[PDB]
């Protein structure tokens, strides 16, 4: 052919003076995936608790610390006014550490008071009637879920000068001795919320529950009884979904009972609501998964999170 | 989760209706209980021998129900049928009253041997009871429900239901030598000894576990009676002189343990279920015990308390503004029977034996909200004004992730939990140097300890992911754990931000020049003297010689900059070289 | 911001007091002024116009104070000393009365030629008043603090003060044709016409403004006497025959203008707050203006006006909780005069007409608040509990910079105003094709049109950082200005995600990908048939044929993916080839 | 001839060696010291792995300057227990020389001696108990005996910051033969291929050491404009004090909205060709609340709702022109004048960041356009406190406390307070933002109810940003001119935007 000898992209010079032109070059398929350019990633599970984080944030709650792997056990469940007899303090169920098997500094009033109410009773309870055996609690372990984390929260608020209403959240790793699985794994986050004013009643612990599942796009909601060890009334909150096409278990919360709370001093007009959930349910199903171990743990494949897109383009307008 | 099996056809005509696979899914709910799962006996096993097709029992469908392991009056089907009734009103609660009999005082004495054992045990006897195909199997069942169970395997409490038709004369509970008592056992030939049974059921796959994890000290309990007949021996095995079968005319049911109350509860609830087929129906027959102090305690103690609730507690505790009258119906429905007290300000409740749950004000709180319904409440929204505040360390985490993200580097999720080798001998050190916390009983070997670095992780997806592209640049901001001496635990947590460059040549200038630009980001100047940081060069057994820094700012040791050592890369099983880079971010605060 | 110059120990003198430049500088913040300053003519002059180092009454100590636009008491050292001297209870608030003279009745009568260039206009005298250097310096100050302030550069009120010992007889106000009126002007050697001295004064510094900028109709206002002399033209300038000076005894002060009640006020002001130096102090003598309607009002109308304030209200208002009595003590010493009334409830306010600042019940509050110091007010925290939300839009925006980052790519700050050769003719399209929006008499070419594209801004940053590395990849995400007949007011703002790659090289491979990334992120798949996105080659005029797409999505264009034309790539000046891309993220919310 | 020359020459040795070889012996054996020898061997160690290297230390334990002297002469209790008799000894002098002093303090916390303020010669000090064994002392005076071991772990231990004795750790180097030995020294060997790994040809050869002190290669990071992550910051903020975010789409507003229903009289001079862009295009609104209009007109002119107006004549054609937004406030009337129309009233809390327009060639940092944030809050009964109170809140998770208010003007506010704050380097109590309460004939006129009141507040994006990332005049990144060099370096004004940042070191 004559004038068809193709060049490829323009040039400085080209443009410099007029050789652009007519030096014919037309060639650009205008059908493919182009060149993504290289760029960061944040992983998928973190960019959600990032979202979790901030609906926190916007719904006024204050972000609790929780730099502690390792919880007494005394924190993790006595505190909580979980029983020893409770089969999730057992071996096979829960991390004990082997090396600083007991722990080393108590709050030993509080343990007391707890000791006390939690074998004889007392702030209007009759206890579980059992005897409280001080070296149990001494034992060490792998913070089993972050509840224990609130205990602790709520104890330090109660020893504040004048008692001040608050709302607590944190977002932590917990570990758990369950079962090596395909559906969940030895550990995982769990998220929590807990508010603490006069007066609360189950009603608000449901009405903080709808807004919350709101600012995460859900309005199916429908609460049920249930049972924690630690909650006068216990709900456990559901919403309908079409891929087990009927209701599903999206969150369990409660009501912390006295035998808890008043232990650590807070006042008797006082009294605190909370509810749970873990970082993992939410995403293996806004995001479709099969195996968890697909996105936690080093066995994750990195192209999936490559391509993992605004985790927060969720609870808008979808 | 205590899981209760029962005969559909038969659940529904214990309740005296017929309900759909939802109409009842729903009345689980409704009661805070859940329906599990619906199958037959054939599917139980179809899975379990791979499919040898067992008919006969297995033609039936039954209900798999799930009940709150504070409930323990709802273990069988006789109380998830009594419970169901009340709550929906379609019957009368009953009334459990004990009684005495006619001269024949049955009577159990504890002796001094015991307390060192099984410290205190009760018991008591249910006259006539009509037993059943069903009803027998499901008092079976109870009994082995709430004893692995609220019993914590027989631990605290064991019970034993005997044919009292089969002895007389007053009983003994007692403790003698192991090897110093013949003895007849429910399921064995012979008669042996207890210092002989014992090493005999060791190879027994359901009492394997109950035995020594109780007994294997100078004196087993037993309990004989007049003629000298061993009713049972406590924790492990009851006679089977005094086995009970369908045909039972009387029962004598005994319970031993540690835990006094919870023993006293057990009973109750085994008597309080059942006594719906005694021929004097909802009847218990007293029982005397004799405890070692020489007094004479009557049993059971069907327990009635009964506490006051003000109305106004209940409503502004739910959330709820029903009035008293009102309010004492609903807490009837749930077993409490309630009544208003004049002034319809108070509430008295009566608590049954039956729910020993109830321990506290707010215990009623609960069963009143779960009667009304909990969708019936209406939601409020709790009006106090706080301001929201992140947590420091948290915040600075979630920038420098978006930073990291921006310098091309992209976020992993490494577990805190791995085996020693992985943070100790695959990096070159002992794990004795490591000031790593040891976890106890570990199930598998990558449970052994938990993190003390998150290089590993790291290295461990790379190798996971060997189908990734040229190089590869992964990061993480997360904790690490040691022991530390000052803390009321023993151990603490660092938020430590480690990254890694994996590519056909290491890129220890490029990992070199991200610290730089962190440091940037978070404001620290170069150099010793304007108080910022330095790359002081220095040795570490898991970097390659001659390529590994040491990061120092804000007075003191931040982290490790370096060239993996070709040891540790291969010991990770990786191909490339590699560079790293670990701080600790936590005093940059 | 009203500035105010004192001569300071003039000021001192005045109060009765010697203050620190602190403690001043204090008792401003306490009554919200503000001493701006501390210098003289030594540093005016002495910093603009050569040096004219003259100093013999002009180098001084005087304070430069700010007083707020909205009290119009306080534009003269008189006033600023009446009112602190209030404020701080060390001196009675003075009354100002208007008294009847003595036969000489002063009248002005306003004409039917008047109400069509200045409507109306109001008058009246002030007896025998002590003048000084500083006090008459000061009474020309206030005049033209007040002119070129609160009268809008004389353009609602002028005012006009006469030596009313040098004419006499009733004076008329009205307009005769300009070529029309021989005059002596205040600065003018001569005698001109009306029709003379406008353009004579187009030349004028100072007038150069007022004069076309109210009159070239075809009336001039004008003020008259018996004797046939002329007081003065009304905007422009006054007649040097009624000049006042120094030792003037009688002033006759005339207001003219499009606004009665603002005019109506600038009289009070001016009267009220020299009449200090009256014979007969704080006394105005009254004037008779007659309108064109035939009828008499007595001016001026120094208004008192009596609202009645809640005390309650205040206190809840302010949010303080004071007594009724000492509220009233607060209110007063800020010239409303209160008084409790009887049941210590209500508290009646005297609204003095120096403040005519005070229109609603809310005003009052301010100054009670003022008075009581807000610094001694409490500070509380609303309890109303609210839950925050993101607007969709920003919150996604918020997302994709983010992303943007980790795609390698930077942030910019384009200004959203510019020159339309920046949006049209650079870019190969005409002004009239780019439904742009057009600014009103703008300052510089830059100032011409709003944003129609973040392309030209991202260029022109580049152009402006030829200095920085190889490839610079720009970016922004803001919005776009378009005329919309669809809109309340015409324009409708886009959210636009603008990048460019600027290179040896462009990179429409590497900008294509970025669009591709930019989908993948908003979860858009590639291709229509899935409610998705696609690029269908097209034309553009701004860029190089053959290598310019349109992107499609969500059923409609979105934006334009292409490499610049070298002609807009010169025309911003630039250097390397370019590639860019322009899509609308409104649609994908 | 430090490293380089005994490098070279402790390779000489160790080839002419049996293997063993010390860094103090061939150190003795050479007219060096053991910091030339040492100090070598790091660089035959960093030039890849050619010798080998065993770092061993001797341990024994000497005694102090100080505790040389305890050692023959007592230790300082025991000196002065000697020297106070039972007649007593001033505690005055007995501190008046060091030496004591210490001494002093510790025949104190030892029961030995106590102390008095009983005799006219100040407090005194005799001796408590009358059996004196002085351990300290004997114990040291056998530690110098060879016998620095017949002492417990639990004794020297304490003795040891005691300043009385210290331990002496000689450290010894004994370098062997490696791989990479070779007197070649061709440390051309740059990186280390994915070979090499496989192989061990890491082994057989040395490696450039690197140069550690040479910065190294930022990596190429995307970057966010600072004064947009200081919105970001402030958005944040907002949202955590439970404010919503209002939307602001519309840089183009008609004066109605801008001025008039914020009763910014109409005559008003902010409204003026040299204050406001006004437009030349649709320069009249294509429409607007006339019913709401009209309410204003009206309480405009002739007043209502309690005010006496600003009783002039309001012309429609005038707020009919169209502008460039001056200020976010129009976009609060609109928010405001909205929920106005809500069925029943709800308190709530808005916020929104925009830029506006004024035209302006002003003074301080000439820009015609710039970014202000505001804040708004409706209620019922709020007080210029709660006003105060907020802001407190407010400026303090923006990391400021010295907060003062002043009474100030804005056409628009019952009361209005502009608020400070103290400035420790420029010493001098700034500006930090304007705020008021919306007067009712304002919000009346929208129909809001009358037991409802709202406050506000608000600030320029610019003023902040140019005193936390650190400068003086802004038009240096905020425009096309912008130093994109300096956005590059922008470092995170976040952590470094509400907690406390370090400034450089004060070296003299
Ligand atoms: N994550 C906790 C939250 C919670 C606290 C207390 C009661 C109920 C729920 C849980 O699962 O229990
Ligand atoms: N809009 C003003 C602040 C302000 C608004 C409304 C009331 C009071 C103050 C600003 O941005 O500076």
């Amino acid at each position: 052919t004559s004038i068809s000898k193709q060049e490829t992209e323009l040039s400085p010079e080209m443009i410099s003076s007029g050789s652009w032109r007519d030096r014919p070059f037309k060639p650009y398929n205008f059908l493919a995936h182009g060149v993504l350019p290289d760029s960061g990633h944040l992983h998928p599970l973190l960019k959600v608790r990032s979202q979790f984080r901030q609906i926190f944030l916007e719904m006024g709650f204050t972000e609790m610390p929780t730099d502690n792997f390792i919880e007494s056990s005394f924190w993790n469940f006595d505190a909580l006014f979980q029983p020893q007899q409770h089969p999730a303090r057992d071996q096979h169920d829960t991390f004990f550490l082997r090396d600083p098997a007991e722990a080393l500094q108590l709050p030993m009033d509080y343990v007391q008071r707890v000791k006390r109410t939690h074998s004889q009773g007392g702030y209007g309870s009759q206890g579980y009637k059992y005897n409280w055996k001080l070296d149990e609690a001494r034992k060490n372990l792998l913070r089993t879920h972050t509840t224990s984390a609130s205990a602790r929260a709520l104890y330090r608020l109660a020893q504040k000068k004048p008692f001040t209403p608050v709302k607590y959240f944190s977002i932590d790793r917990v570990f758990r001795n369950e079962t090596l699985d395909a559906t969940h794994l030895a550990e995982f986050h769990q998220i929590e919320g807990v508010v603490a004013d006069h007066g609360l009643t189950l009603g608000h612990l449901m009405g903080v529950l709808r807004e919350f599942f709101t600012k995460l796009g859900i309005t199916q909601l429908r609460f049920k009884p249930a049972y924690n060890p630690y909650t006068e009334p216990s709900m456990e909150v559901f919403s309908y979904h079409q891929g087990l096409k009927k209701w599903v278990e999206v969150g369990n919360s409660g009501v912390f009972r006295p035998e808890m709370l008043l232990p650590m001093g807070l006042p008797e007009n006082v009294s605190v609501i909370a509810w749970g959930l873990s970082l993992e349910r939410p995403t293996m199903i806004k995001y479709g998964i099969n195996n968890i171990r697909e996105l936690v743990g080093h066995k994750v494949n990195l192209q999936m999170v490559y391509d993992s897109p605004l985790c927060r383009l969720d609870a808008e307008p979808r | 989760m205590p899981t209760v099996s029962v005969k559909r056809d038969l659940l529904f005509q214990a309740l005296g209706r017929t309900y759909t696979d939802e109409e009842f899914d729903e009345l689980c709910f409704e009661f805070g209980l859940e329906l599990d799962e619906i199958t037959s006996e054939k599917e139980i096993i179809s899975k379990e021998q791979g499919n040898v097709k067992a008919a006969g029992a297995s033609d039936v469908v039954l209900y798999k129900i799930d009940v709150p392991a504070n409930r323990y009056d709802l273990l069988c089907l006789e109380g998830l049928v009594r419970g169901l009734q009340v709550f929906k009103e379609r019957i009368k609660a009953p009334v459990y009253k004990r009684v005495m009999p006619d001269g024949k005082i049955q009577k159990l004495i504890i002796t001094e041997e015991t307390a060192k054992i099984r410290p205190f045990a009760v018991a008591a006897v249910l006259r006539n009871i009509k037993f059943t195909k069903d009803r027998y199997d499901s008092f079976i069942e109870l009994q082995e429900k709430l004893h692995q169970n609220i019993c914590r395997k027989r631990a605290l409490v064991a019970i034993g239901t005997h044919d009292l038709d089969t002895l007389s004369g007053p009983f003994t509970y007692t403790a003698k030598r192991p090897s110093d008592i013949k003895f007849k056992p429910l399921n064995k030939t012979k008669e042996y000894t207890a210092c002989e049974l014992m090493n005999i059921y060791k190879t027994d796959n359901h009492l394997k576990h109950y035995l020594h994890i109780i007994e294997n000290k100078p004196l087993y309990p037993v309990i004989y009676d007049s003629n000298g007949v061993v009713l049972s021996m406590p924790p492990i095995i009851n006679g089977d002189h005094s086995r009970i079968t369908v045909n039972t005319r009387n029962i004598f049911i005994e319970c031993t343990g540690t835990d006094f109350t919870k023993a006293k509860i057990v009973l109750d609830i085994i008597v309080t279920m059942f006594s719906e087929y005694c021929e004097n129906q909802f009847t218990v027959e007293a029982a005397e015990v004799v405890f070692p102090n020489g007094k004479s305690h009557t049993f059971p103690e069907l327990a009635y308390r009964k506490e006051m609730v003000r109305a106004d507690l209940i409503n502004k505790k739910v959330g709820i503004r029903e009035t008293p009258e009102n309010l004492a119906k609903l807490l009837t429905r749930m077993y409490l029977k309630s009544e208003v007290i004049g002034d319809g300000n108070q509430i008295e409740i009566e608590i049954p034996p039956t729910r020993a749950d109830i321990i506290h004000a707010c215990d009623i709180v609960e069963d009143a909200a779960i009667a009304y319904g909990y969708n019936n409440i209406q939601m409020t929204l709790p009006k106090t004004y706080t301001i929201a505040n992140q947590f420091p360390l948290n915040k600075l985490t979630e920038l420098l992730r978006h930073d990291m993200a921006a310098a091309g580097f992209t976020e992993a999720l490494t577990f805190a939990l791995c085996s020693q080798e992985d943070i100790a001998d695959k990096l070159g050190v002992d794990i004795s140097a490591t000031k790593a916390v040891h976890i106890s009983n570990p199930k598998t070997a990558e449970f052994q300890v938990a993190r003390t670095t998150l290089l590993p992780g790291l290295l461990k997806t790379i190798a996971a992911n060997r189908k990734m592209p040229l190089p590869l640049k992964l990061f993480e901001i997360s904790d690490i754990v040691i022991k530390d001496s000052n803390t009321d635990v023993g151990a603490k947590n660092y938020r430590h931000l480690c990254a890694v460059y994996y590519n056909k040549n290491p890129g220890f200038e490029i990992i070199h020049g991200l610290l730089d630009r962190i440091m940037q980001l978070l404001d620290v100047p170069p150099g010793e003297d304007k108080g910022g940081y330095v790359i002081k060069a220095s040795e570490g057994p898991a970097f390659f010689p001659g390529r590994c820094a040491e990061i120092f700012a804000r007075g003191q040791s931040v982290g490790k900059l370096g060239v993996l050592h070709p040891d540790v890369i291969t010991k990770f099983e990786l191909t490339m070289p590699c560079s790293s880079l670990e701080i600790n971010i936590g005093p940059f605060l």
